[PDB]
């Protein structure tokens, strides 16, 4: 049954959840000094399928952004469910949301299903980029126990531990001096766990006082080919 | 081995004729420290044990006050000692201010009693897990009663519930023909000399893991603690 | 003379044949997965002290909040899982301020005890419907506070019914801190030494190095209201060890 | 009956429901307690074995008092058995609120069976573990003397017997010639016939509880005086 | 778990098992009753069994009387009999309260077919084993006889019986009634039939007997000395 | 003193009910389409948090629609409100709808909020 | 309604598979209008020439929709989706989006997965409309409430030839209505002797600003069916 | 209006106070407040495990408010007759009052009883 | 004619029973869900045939 | 041969509702034939006894003045379901002021009958309905299955031995019948595979025209039988 505790003290569901998102797509979120990368990597392309309805980044208000990993449906009740939180908010009290309250609020939602026998865990994890009324980029991430925190960069689903390793070991104050480092450097840790190149690279940024923006093919082509020139340059 | 069917629901009776939960329940009366009551002409005392532990981590409230004529010990589960006491507070209280008089220990016991029967009839329901003993005055003189999980409740002259209180009951058995005629300060050396069966052959009384509780004729019910255990603790004999 | 399977350990309401409720106990064994806080009251207030685990420099350390203000003379510290006493905080922090805005007193300790209490018993109530709460919290809470009686501090386990103490510790490490408090603590000590020994002991059981970014500290005293430590004063009690 | 025996709202493939005979079988762990209706009242008799010196006398009592006309001797589950007798007295005493005079035994007798019935048929609940019998007296009515089992069916009696040793109890009952004796020597005859039925070597020393309801009382059900309890049990024992 | 074990389930032949074990659990009483309808009249005739000498047998019966102008016969357990008898007695003040006049016996029938057809349909209460014989005379029909059974199917019949040796009973009547009464004919071939089923020679404490008639349309339940006189006249 | 005030909306093919009682410093709100009481909530704006403190007293604790309201409510007017939304409609839109109803009434009588 | 130790509902599953025994359904989305292709499993020369089975049903003067599934299950949903676009209508005096319905649909499906003790529902939908926003659409649906857009899809028994096939032989902006209709005769041919009453065909185009759902008659069927006779043969 | 309500104050033992009743189908609320503000908020409700289930017994549960037995006691004795005469309905209460004796609770009844709407 | 005047003629079990069935019943029940008809209900409470 | 404790059978179908199918499939035999101008409805009301009373229970019933429908399976599930035929006829009616059509009635029961197929502690019916109308002057006539599935037809059978009678009803059916040879086909068919002695109470006969739907008396079914 739901709400059944583990002899060393774990909920089953609640891990079981977690299992089932640690089969989903690899997402990578970055956070820089004047903007902010998402990028999600393509598990497969049928070519009879439109690519408009099969999305994992979307834009929850003008300012907040998010991308996620596990089962579609439910994430696709968690957005709908923050869009209508966010518009409630704007009209009420008149002022746009900020991103903790974001969070907050879809980690309280999160939670409070983990609590009757009636109801089971949602069994997605989500990041959520985007910033503040003063300027301040933020970064935060969401698990289907209702926990959350704040980052510099993370990423969830496939290979989540190895792109963790990958931005430790290359995340420096200097690697994101510029938009163009910004992107180079999520495309490298994105590129650590696909074998197929930047073909099956989903990517989109977002700019100070600008709506979300989504990179062509022709773009990620151009960034793949540069990140490469430069490493065959430092190869030598 | 053929106990495995009947033994999970409190609704289910065996083809023997019983039932499991009930005396499963019965069983975590043990869990707890023991208590000694005793009881006479004039007087009814409670003594009590604390747990062997150190007091900085824990103050345990095992004597409880309920109104100024009735106090319990308690020995099993927090939660439903702590349930039972609000319900016999409620009861005392009411009766009290509505009806400018008090409320008889029969009374307040059978209303226990009957409240602690419902549990174990109905489906999706456990039976309360803790004992309790009585003690109080009224018009018909001092009283000592005991209370069971299986919803039973018994009149007693003297008793002792928790763990290991076999041979203070065997004491209070051997001793129980001089308890009428007794004071409070015989009364409480009995109790104490009691109480101390249950200890192993080296272990002493100690104002640090002693409490007493006392009711009787022209003194409201009371709770001794700490340093007010001192005087009923000396004049106490070699074991 | 056969060996057979028997298993208890599946609903909240099942005795075992000695007389135990496995789930609670798996419930309150949840709360060894935590960090380890230190509480310790004296004459003059309540030192709380806690151990907040960064698992990558990636991190912010300042996401993480383990100790709460819930009113200007009660303060809280957690242990296990921070998502569950969300609901805990905020019932104890209404309750306080709609007393003090109906009334014009403030609350006692015990009170507010008692209605955070109410609300983590709610599985095994009589009449509680099937949408509310169905198992026990995985959390445990500190609670220090000054009051007309003095400063007082209070322990909760996911049982669910609190307990007076003077000097408890909560976490991981709980055995070691507490056998480390056990030769410390005594009756006459003041707050400055509560909160040199508390970071001692803090210290000895962190597995980490001690640099006055992974902790957390605060007082509350019958003059003053809640405070937390900052930086500097951080800095400034350190390096007196 | 297994694999139909886990619930009250089950019946076996030959047309019979197990938990009500569980319950049933769950009276015969208890003490035997005898009832013998006479000319002119009621006597009742229970076996009560002590179970600790510890007790007060008079403590765990048998044999109730419903009403002020209206006498209970019970057997098997003693919470059970409490919660009955406040359902009887909460039906005697409606009946008293409403229709201005004492409620007839069959009624209620009729009413506490009802209430004992509806128990047997939901999965939610239990049967109750508990068998009882009723005595009354009046003018113008004579004894009456009934018995509720845990199935829920109510019959008048002559002479019953309830517990551990019922058979042998109700087969010395068959002997006697009550239609036509008096209390005074049905008291004795009920002495003897517990010490006959009582085993002392698989149970301990034991007390005898005895009672009436009849004439010489008024339609009052009352405890038997202690020289009288003495001489009835000095006949048994030199009769055993 | 199981196809039999369940009141809900149906078996891969399209059965409910439970509803056949609670037919089975009538036979459990060990009684027969008879139910024949006259030109006017309608009688019920039951087997009383005391084998007690300790029991009080005026208190051991199965007829009732549900309203002043209709009788009943019960067969199967007792105490799920005496509910039944009960429950009817409500349904029918009920619809007295509700339509301002008395209640039909095809109604009072169907009303209780339907309650017990939910029992049926749901996994959380059981059916009671017990068989309803009901009679009565219509304005403006005449004598009417019904039964119920646990499954909830209810019809009206010429003659009827129910418990133990019912098919015997119903043998031994259709002949009769395709042989082809007055009021002492009715109650002669109710006995005889019961008589001849059961092999016995009856006396008059031995059974109960229940008649209803157009002149009288009161529910009444004869006494030893009018059964003994009419055992007289049979034989 | 207290006050009392109440209006109604139509809304998609429902009828909506509002009922508001004001008190000193306090406001309960009460909507549904059927005269039942099944959700109650609390908020107040407090200075040891951003988000106003609120909890649930009654209901199910999986709908969120009375404890925001309530936030929202307490933010924009600074007093302690007690929301209680009983509507069961499975569309996230008609919430928007009630909102801005309600908000209109706001406007219309700012006396009797 | 409980997550399997890998995280997977068997529930969602078991419903999946049993509508993998179901019946055949195609779509094709042309340049000028799409059609639906279903199979008749059951037919009998007794029936009413109406509410035969019609597995095309008509939402809408804009919208279509086929069923591989439970029947009875199918009905329920599209009354409900019939009461969903009325409502609508009413309320906004615009007709709704087909993205709009489709996403009101899959949120009650998925309700079912999450909530309650129920059993989810066993069906599957092929969705086909036009609107002012996008102009013709294709979508799909399933049990456990995912969906998404499509320009050639196939649902039911034997699916995976007819993806293939389909993919093999469908090109992207350069197919009519008359080429589609043939590539649908094929594939169905090859998927199931096909005679030409055992196929239902049925088409939306636009007519002078206004949208015309038809169903094939049994003569253009066996005419169809006979140019296709033809082509094979000259192939051979 | 599809609920129904009534008020009315007045001066009790000297301080005053203001009810107001108002009805649902399966609440009635009850609010008797001294300082013009809800305090304690407390609900009644009839037992779902009553033997006399035509006159059930009241369970008391504090939702907001202090805990006391004091609490459960004045509000059972002030709104038992209204959960009994409005057909075994449950009861939401709001009480705030300085001070709880007898005599102020047998003066507020009558207040409540003119206010009836059930 | 009601639960007390049914209590006051036959006794405590007739109401008892009454509203045993009556819980049994309605295990039915779900929020989120569609509409539905109470079917058992309405013949166990005897308003099957008439409309309200 | 196969029992099941699942959900969905290896062919793709619930399995209680073959299970309930099988069950219906048991019962007494029935015939529905739709002519040019109105649709007739047939029984086998067969009796175990002579001691049985015929004019106590029917098996076709009315549901309202153009409605009326027969049955095959259990009884009990066929009289709880014609008075919630009938409720919702007469709230149609209360509400949009004119007679219920055929085919809502049929959407409206079809709807309850599989509510009971989703929800847990109950069991679904064990009933077939046959269903007859007359609407705008067009005859109408549907068969709904215990799932709560529906189709319209020209003729059909259920119960025992369905699959003759629709072979014989295919083999002798036309377009252009009139409603006298309607009811001496469904009264052949009927007669088909009898086991007894027809008589003119044991059978039942119902028919619908543009004047509404009602019970053909015992005396005119005698009548027809006269003829054959």
């Amino acid at each position: 049954a739901i709400t059944v505790f583990s002899p060393d003290g774990h909920l089953f569901q609640v891990e079981y959840a977690q299992e089932a998102v640690k089969k989903g797509s690899t997402a990578v979120g970055v956070r820089g000094r004047d903007i902010v990368v998402l990028g999600v990597e393509k598990k497969s392309v049928a070519k009879l399928q439109d690519e408009r309805t099969v999305r994992k980044i979307c834009a929850l208000d003008d300012n907040v952004c998010m991308a996620f990993a596990g089962l579609t449906a439910d994430a696709r009740i968690v957005i709908n469910r923050a869009r209508v939180e966010c518009q409630s908010h704007r009209l009420t009290v008149e002022d746009p949301v900020t991103v903790e309250y974001i969070t907050r609020y879809i980690a309280s939602l999160k939670q409070r299903y983990t609590q009757s026998n009636g109801r089971r865990p949602f069994g997605i994890s989500a990041l959520i980029v985007g910033f503040d009324f003063d300027g301040t980029p933020r970064l935060y991430q969401t698990d289907p126990s209702g926990t959350y925190h704040a980052w510099k960069a993370n990423a969830i689903g496939r290979g989540a531990k190895s792109v963790r390793e990958f931005l430790e070991k290359n995340y420096t104050d200097e690697a994101i001096e510029t938009d163009d480092l910004t992107i180079k450097l999520v495309i490298k840790a994105l590129l650590e766990v696909v074998q197929s190149g930047g073909k099956n690279i989903e990517l989109a940024v977002m700019r100070r006082d600008q709506s979300l923006k989504i990179l062509n093919p022709e773009e990620i082509e151009k960034y793949v080919a540069e990140i490469e020139k430069e490493k065959e340059e430092n190869e030598k | 081995m053929f106990r495995n069917q009947y033994d999970n629901d409190v609704t289910v009776w065996s083809p023997q004729g019983r039932i499991h939960q009930i005396e499963y329940a019965m069983e975590a009366v043990k869990q707890g420290s023991a208590t000694v009551g005793l009881k006479s002409k004039t007087h009814a005392v409670l003594v009590a044990l604390k747990r062997a532990q150190s007091e900085l981590a824990a103050h345990q409230k095992k004597i409880l006050h309920v109104d100024n004529h009735i106090g319990i010990s308690i020995a099993g589960l927090t939660a439903d000692a702590r349930l039972l006491c609000n319900f016999m507070r409620q009861e005392c209280l009411d009766s009290r201010f509505v009806f400018d008089r008090p409320l008889p220990v029969s009374r307040l016991v059978s209303l226990i009693g009957s409240k602690t029967q419902i549990p174990t009839q109905r489906y999706g329901r456990r039976p309360y897990g803790v004992g309790l003993l009585i003690a109080g005055y009224d018009d018909m003189g001092p009283h000592i009663f005991q209370t069971c999980p299986s919803a039973n409740y018994f009149d007693c002259r003297a008793m002792s519930i928790g763990a290991r209180s076999q041979s203070a009951r065997t004491y209070l058995e051997r001793h129980m023909s001089e308890f009428m005629e007794c004071n409070l300060n015989e009364l409480v050396k009995h109790g104490l000399r009691a109480l101390r069966e249950t200890l192993p052959a080296e272990q002493d009384l100690t104002t640090k893991n002693v409490s007493i509780g006392i009711v009787g004729k022209d003194l409201e019910f009371t709770i001794y603690d700490d340093d007010d255990v001192s005087p009923f603790l000396e004049g106490l004999e070699e074991r | 003379m056969f060996l057979t399977r028997s298993e208890y350990d599946r609903g909240v309401n099942t005795f075992s044949p000695e007389g135990r409720l496995f789930q609670v106990e798996y419930a309150i064994e949840a709360i060894k997965l935590g960090s380890t806080a230190i509480g310790i009251q004296t004459s003059e207030g309540v030192c709380l002290a806690v151990e907040k685990r960064i698992t990558s420099p990636l991190m912010e350390p300042s996401s993480i909040e383990k100790i709460v203000e819930i009113d200007a003379h009660i303060g809280c510290a957690m242990s296990g899982l921070i998502a569950d006493a969300k609901t805990l905080i905020d019932k104890a922090r209404v309750e306080t301020q709609n007393h003090w805005f109906t009334y014009n007193e403030t609350m006692t300790v015990e009170s507010v005890t008692q209605a955070v209490s109410n609300l983590a018993l709610q599985f095994g109530e009589e009449d509680a419907d099937p949408g509310a709460m169905s198992r026990p919290f995985g959390v445990a809470l500190l609670f220090g506070g000054v009051d007309e009686k003095g400063p007082q501090l209070f322990h909760m386990d996911p049982s669910g019914t609190f307990v007076q103490c003077d000097a408890r510790a909560i976490g991981s490490a709980s055995e070691g801190a507490q056998s480390s408090l056990q030769e410390v603590y005594h009756k006459s000590m003041t707050l400055k030494e509560a909160i040199k020994s508390s970071l001692i002991i803090l210290k000895q059981v962190m597995e980490e190095k001690l640099n006055a970014t992974n902790i957390e500290l605060a007082t509350v005293q019958p003059g003053q209201n809640f405070h937390m430590f900052t930086k500097e004063e951080l800095e400034e009690v350190i390096k007196d060890i | 009956g297994t694999g139909y025996d886990l619930s009250a709202s089950t019946f076996s493939p030959d047309g019979r429901v197990f938990q009500v005979e569980y319950a049933m079988k769950a009276v015969e762990n208890s003490s035997t307690a005898i009832g013998i209706r006479c000319k002119d009242g009621v006597v009742f008799g229970v076996e009560k074995l002590v179970l600790s010196k510890l007790y007060e006398e008079g403590s765990n009592k048998r044999l109730f008092n419903v009403d002020r006309h209206v006498g209970m001797a019970v057997a098997g589950l003693l919470a059970d058995a409490r919660s009955l007798a406040d359902i009887a007295r909460e039906e005697a005493s409606n009946f008293r609120s409403n229709f201005g005079y004492n409620i007839p035994l069959k009624h209620l007798a009729d009413r506490v069976a009802m209430y004992v019935h509806a128990y047997t048929l939901y999965s939610a609940v239990r049967p109750f573990g508990c068998s009882f019998m009723l005595g009354s007296y009046s003018v113008n009515d004579g004894a009456q003397l009934y018995m509720i089992d845990p199935s829920g069916v109510s019959y008048g009696y002559w002479g019953c017997a309830i517990g551990k040793a019922r058979q042998a109890a109700k087969t010395e009952i068959e002997k006697l010639q009550m239609k036509e004796m008096t209390c005074r020597d049905i008291v004795k005859e009920v002495a003897k016939i517990i010490y006959i039925v009582h085993d002392e070597v698989k149970d301990k020393a034991f007390e005898l509880e005895l009672s009436w309801v009849g004439e010489l009382t008024n339609g009052r059900h009352e405890i038997v005086p202690k020289d009288i309890r003495e001489e009835a049990e000095k006949y048994a024992k030199e009769s055993l | 778990a199981g196809f039999d074990r369940h009141i809900t389930i149906f078996s891969p032949e399209g059965r409910l098992y439970q509803v056949e074990y609670a037919f089975k659990a009538i036979n459990q009483g060990g009684l027969t009753s008879v139910a024949v309808r006259g030109k006017d009249c309608a009688v019920i005739v039951t087997q009383k069994k005391v084998p007690d000498k300790l029991l009080d047998s005026s208190t051991v019966t199965h007829l009732f009387k549900i309203t002043e102008n209709i009788g009943c016969v019960m067969t199967g357990m007792t105490a799920d009999s005496r509910s039944q008898v009960q429950r009817a007695r409500y349904e029918a003040a009920n619809w007295k309260y509700k339509y301002g006049y008395e209640i039909p016996v095809d109604m009072l029938c169907k009303r209780i077919a339907d309650i017990s057809q939910v029992y049926t349909q749901n996994a959380e209460m059981r059916p009671l084993g017990c068989c309803m014989i009901l009679i009565g005379i219509d304005e403006e029909q005449g004598p009417q006889v019904y039964k119920c059974d646990p499954a909830g199917y209810y019809c009206g019949f010429k003659a009827t019986a129910a418990g133990v040796k019912q098919t015997e009973s119903t043998s031994f009547l259709e002949k009769k009634v395709k042989k082809k009464w007055t009021f002492e004919q009715t109650v002669e071939t109710a006995i005889t039939c019961l008589s001849t089923v059961l092999s016995i020679d009856f006396k008059p404490s031995e059974i109960e007997v229940g008649v209803v008639t157009v002149e009288n349309p009161k529910f009444r339940i004869l006494t030893e000395a009018e059964i003994d006189a009419h055992l007289v006249a049979l034989a | 003193d207290v006050s009392l005030h109440n209006f109604s909306a139509r809304l998609w093919e429902q009828l909506v009910h509002f009922h508001v009682m004001r008190l000193t410093d306090s406001l309960f709100l009460w909507v549904g389409a059927t005269p039942h009481l099944r959700n109650l909530a609390v908020a107040m704006c407090s200075r040891y948090d951003s988000i106003p403190v609120s909890t649930s007293l009654l209901g199910d604790t999986s709908d969120t629609t009375s404890t925001g309201l309530a936030q929202r409510l307490a933010r924009k007017t600074n007093k302690q409100v007690f929301v209680s939304y009983n509507l069961q409609n499975t569309d996230s839109n008609f919430a928007l709808l009630v909102e801005n109803r309600i908000k209109e009434e706001m406007e219309a009588f700012p006396e009797k909020f | 309604t409980i997550f399997s130790p890998e995280g997977r509902l068997y529930q969602v599953e078991y419903a999946m598979e049993a509508i993998g025994h179901a019946g055949t359904c195609l779509g094709i989305l042309a340049n000028d209008g799409v059609l639906l292709a279903a199979e008749r499993r059951n037919i009998h020369k007794l029936l009413d020439e109406v509410f035969f089975s019609e597995k095309i049903y008509k939402l809408n003067e804009d919208m279509a929709c086929s069923v591989a599934g439970i029947t009875s299950d199918a009905n329920v949903l599209t009354n409900e989706l019939r009461l969903i676009a009325q409502r609508y209508l009413l309320q906004y005096q615009e007709p709704i989006p087909c993205e709009q319905l489709v996403t009101a649909l899959c949120d009650i499906k998925q309700a079912y997965t999450q909530f309650g003790g129920k059993r989810p529902f066993g069906v599957s939908l092929l969705y086909i409309g036009w609107d002012k926003h996008y102009g013709f659409q294709l979508y799909q649906s399933d049990p456990s409430g995912n969906y998404g857009g499509w320009k050639a899809t196939c649902i039911g028994n034997n699916s995976a030839a007819a993806v293939s096939m389909l993919k093999q032989d469908y090109k992207e902006g350069e197919m009519t209505l008359k080429s589609a209709l043939a590539l649908a005769i094929k594939v169905l041919n090859k998927t199931m002797k096909l005679s030409a009453e055992k196929v239902e065909i049925a088409t939306l185009t636009r007519e002078n600003g206004k949208t015309v759902i038809r169903v094939l008659k049994q003569k253009e069927v066996e005419q169809l069916i006979k140019k296709h006779e033809e082509e094979e043969a000259k192939a051979e | 209006p599809l609920v129904i309500s009534k008020q009315k104050t007045e001066v009790v033992c000297g301080v005053p106070t203001q009810v107001v009743c108002t009805a649902f189908s399966s609440h009635i609320l009850v609010v008797v407040t001294q300082f013009g503000k809800m305090g304690t908020l407390v609900s009644l409700e009839p037992s779902s495990v009553a033997s006399d289930v035509s006159k059930p017994v009241l369970t008391t549960k504090v939702l907001l408010g202090q805990d006391e037995p004091l609490i459960h006691v004045f509000a059972k004795n002030l709104v038992a007759f209204v959960s009994q005469e409005a057909g075994n309905r449950a009861v939401l209460l709001a009480v705030a009052v300085k001070d709880k004796s007898m005599e102020g609770l047998k003066a507020l009844r009558e207040v409540i009883r003119v206010c009836q709407v059930w | 004619m009601n639960f007390s005047t049914l209590r006051n003629i036959q006794g405590l079990f007739a109401p008892l029973k009454l509203q045993m069935e009556f819980k049994a019943v309605q295990q039915v029940q779900r929020l989120p869900f569609l509409s539905s008809s109470n079917l058992s209900l309405d013949v166990l409470r005897g308003n099957d045939e008439t409309i309200g | 041969y196969s029992f099941s404790l699942t959900t969905f059978s290896p062919s793709g179908k619930l399995v209680q509702i073959e299970y309930a199918l099988a069950a219906v499939a048991g019962g007494a035999p029935s015939v529905g034939i739709k002519a040019a101008n109105g649709v007739v409805l047939a029984t086998e009301k067969k009796q175990k006894s002579i001691l049985y009373d015929e004019r106590s229970v029917h098996k076709v019933e009315p549901i309202t003045k153009h409605i009326g429908l027969v049955y095959s399976g259990m009884g009990p599930d066929y009289r709880v379901l014609v008075h919630r035929a009938r409720k919702l006829a007469q709230q149609y009616y209360l509400v949009y002021q004119e007679p219920i059509p055929t085919a809502q009635l049929v959407q409206r029961v079809a709807s309850v009958m599989q509510e009971y197929t989703q929800s847990g502690g109950v069991r679904p019916f064990g009933v077939s309905l046959l269903i007859c109308g007359w609407n705008e002057g067009r005859p109408y006539l549907f068969q709904s299955d215990p799932s709560g599935a529906y189709f319209a037809w020209k003729a059909t059978a259920m119960g025992k031995n369905y699959v003759n009678g629709k072979t014989f009803l295919e083999k002798r059916y036309n377009e252009d019948l009139e409603l006298e040879d309607a009811i001496h086909t469904a009264i052949l068919t009927l007669k088909e595979s009898f086991e007894g002695q027809m008589t003119e109470d044991n059978i039942e006969v119902g028919i619908c025209n543009e004047a509404g739907f009602r019970r053909l008396t015992p005396t005119e079914v005698k009548d027809y039988l006269a003829a054959i």
